[PDB]
């Protein structure tokens, strides 16, 4: 992210780059050569220290904050949602299989995994009701 | 023991000799514009000078105090990432 | 005053002047040339004859700072303004990664 | 946080930093007239403002814009800790034929 480098540098070029030297640019616009001599002065010392680095860095931090719990609270707001089951909620055989080979099998471990899924779009609920329950009857005919 | 002696001393140089100089010399060629020419660009570098080092030795300042104060916050920071 | 800090303010003295030299030639160049001919030769030539005159009062700062009582313990390789604005740059990402982390 | 340099943009503004009796009053010594500073005081306002406007352009701009990067790679990591109930079923289908 590094969002504290892209508001310090949006501060200190599109924004205080921009006005001080809009500073610059106001003078050549007034001139009239005093006009603008005198314009680079009380304007810009009732500017002084308010386009410090200090200041821009503390106004860049304080930003940062501001967006930094909005995008916390952004992050929290969709920590929730979730139209899959979760990992970590289903037998290591099949955690490893879905994602990747397993690199090895063992029949007692899958029928012991597979008998632990647990009860639930709706043709892919169907089809995951009809295939476990003959997934299970399969096992047991092993079994038997 | 010395710093803002010899900013002072560069800032109060700049408006109490060279802003001077180029501005009668400014003021006094308006009857050559080549030479009243050479003055005011004398002037506007003087000007830009008389400014640059002035917010240029007030940017020594601020960075050094600010590099200060950023390494203290960054203390802060890793004092943080300590207790997580 | 040692040499050191001499040298260190001349070369902050003589570099940024340059800089400002250069500087408000190149932008102040719109309303340079109409009035000089056009002849970028002569804002050469104008540029050689000021930066002779910058040099003789550059030169009288040097033989009047020279005699100026200071000290010798402050570095010349902090006496940049540059160098310090680099490394502005490295603590503030510095700051960034860290906070991401 | 919009507001935020909305506010700072408009406090920085050199209309807002001199009022025409202020901005008067340094140029009272200089200039010639009252009228002909409104002038450039009227300028000033009908000046200040155009900046401004562009400024809020940007502002608004960049804060969306980032709100935009954040987001996407917040959802990303969600994306790594469920898992396809359809990919689920295609592991179930092999591990019935391997049980056939």
């Amino acid at each position: 992210t590094d969002t504290y480098n892209s508001i310090s540098n949006f501060i200190e070029n599109e924004l205080t780059a921009l006005l001080s030297s809009d500073d610059y640019l106001m003078d050549d616009l007034a001139g009239p050569n005093e006009v603008c001599r005198l314009l680079k002065a009380q304007v810009i010392e009732k500017r002084k220290d308010a386009m410090s680095r200090g200041k821009q860095d503390l106004l860049s931090k304080e930003i940062y904050d501001n967006e930094s719990e909005l995008r916390a609270s952004q992050s929290q707001q969709i920590m929730e949602l979730v139209g899959d089951i979760p990992k970590y909620s289903l037998g290591s055989e099949l955690r490893n299989r879905v994602e990747g080979e397993p690199q090895s099998t063992s029949i007692e471990r899958l029928i012991e995994d597979v008998l632990k899924l647990p009860q639930m779009d709706l043709k892919v609920l169907s089809e995951y009701s009809n295939l476990r329950k003959d997934l299970i009857l399969k096992c047991q005919a092993l079994q038997i | 023991t010395t710093i803002d002696v010899l900013s002072s001393l560069f800032i109060n140089l700049f408006e109490n000799d060279l802003i001077p100089q180029a501005l009668k010399d400014f003021n006094k060629s308006d009857d050559d514009q080549f030479r009243k020419l050479l003055y005011k660009l004398d002037l506007r570098l003087f000007q830009t000078i008389s400014d640059q080092m002035t917010r240029d030795l007030k940017d020594i300042l601020d960075i050094n105090v600010s590099n200060n104060e950023l390494c203290y916050q960054l203390k802060q920071v890793l004092a943080r990432k300590e207790d997580l | 005053p040692s040499k050191i800090m001499i040298g260190s303010i001349l070369r902050l003295l003589e570099t940024n002047t340059v800089s400002a030299l250069d500087s408000v030639f190149e932008k102040y160049e719109k309303e340079m040339n109409q009035m000089t001919h056009g002849d970028n030769n002569e804002v050469k030539r104008i540029y050689s004859k000021k930066e002779r005159l910058l040099e003789i009062i550059l030169t009288k700062i040097k033989k009047k700072l020279r005699q100026a009582k200071f000290p010798s313990r402050i570095s010349e390789r902090d006496l940049d303004i540059e160098y310090i604005y680099s490394k502005r740059q490295f603590i503030q990402n510095r700051y960034s990664q860290e906070l991401q982390n | 946080s919009e507001q935020l340099l909305h506010n700072y943009v408009s406090d920085s503004l050199l209309t807002t930093l001199i009022s025409f009796q202020e901005f008067k009053q340094q140029l009272q010594s200089y200039t010639s007239d009252e009228q002909q500073l409104q002038h450039w005081y009227e300028l000033l306002q009908a000046r200040d403002a155009r900046v401004t406007s562009e400024l809020e352009a940007r502002i608004k701009q960049f804060f969306i814009t980032l709100r935009s990067r954040l987001l996407r790679f917040l959802e990303s990591e969600q994306l790594s800790h469920s898992l396809s109930l359809e990919t689920l079923i295609d592991a179930l289908y092999k591990i019935n034929d391997l049980l056939q």
